[PDB]
């Protein structure tokens, strides 16, 4: 099991995959949101790193990065009636890692318990885990349990945001920790043995 | 894959 000593080396793997914004910004806040992220199993963590993945801490909108400039006026997957456009979305997740900072809290324009908690799930899920959401597994316990988390019409449609929400329950901190174990007991014991 | 944060 994790302790203070792998929490530490987690935010040393953190320091050589995080890339943070030059000038002005909350730098604490950003710091804050690597320090959030230290809490997840080092396993994943360490993977991420051999597969060289950037997780990109933002100062202005993902869209303002030259590399999703593309995404420009372009309606997200999951976001039709949204009324908003990638140029809205506080964060992104999958083969690439992109966050505003200061938009870690639910409410600030998303609906994750966390941010970065939730994006960094979906790139694990994908990059390490080979999209373990969509295994006939995970949709077995996704479709008894993913409407137990509220936000019950977007969680319990798309298994990949429930995988990723649970992740981020299950390591956010030790309430969110010990409501998945009773709201979602089966989701609890599939991370758990994960992290095996 | 890119996935946007819950709406």
């Amino acid at each position: 099991h994790m302790d203070s000593t792998t929490i530490q080396q987690n935010k040393d793997t953190l320091s050589q995959i995080v890339v943070f914004p030059t000038g002005n910004y909350d730098k604490n806040e950003a710091n804050a949101m690597v320090n959030r992220l230290a809490n997840i199993d080092g396993k994943y963590l360490n993977a991420l790193k051999q597969n060289n993945l950037k997780i990109k801490l933002l100062s202005g909108k993902l869209t303002d990065e030259k590399e999703y400039a593309y995404l420009k006026g372009v309606v997200p997957k999951g976001w039709e009636g949204t009324g908003k456009t990638w140029d809205d979305v506080p964060g992104l997740g999958g083969s690439t890692v992109a966050l505003r900072i200061g938009f870690s809290n639910k409410g600030k324009g998303h609906d994750a318990i966390n941010l970065e908690l939730h994006a960094t799930a979906h790139a694990i899920d994908h990059i390490v885990l080979n999209d373990i959401s969509k295994s006939a597994q995970f949709k077995q316990i996704f479709a008894k349990e993913g409407r137990s988390l509220g936000n019950v019409n977007f969680l319990g449609v798309y298994p990949e945001e429930f995988f990723a929400e649970s992740f981020a329950y299950y390591y956010l901190n030790q309430d969110t920790n010990s409501k998945l174990k009773s709201a979602c007991p089966q989701t609890y014991s599939f991370l758990q043995n994960l992290a095996k | 894959s890119l996935r946007p944060a819950p709406p």
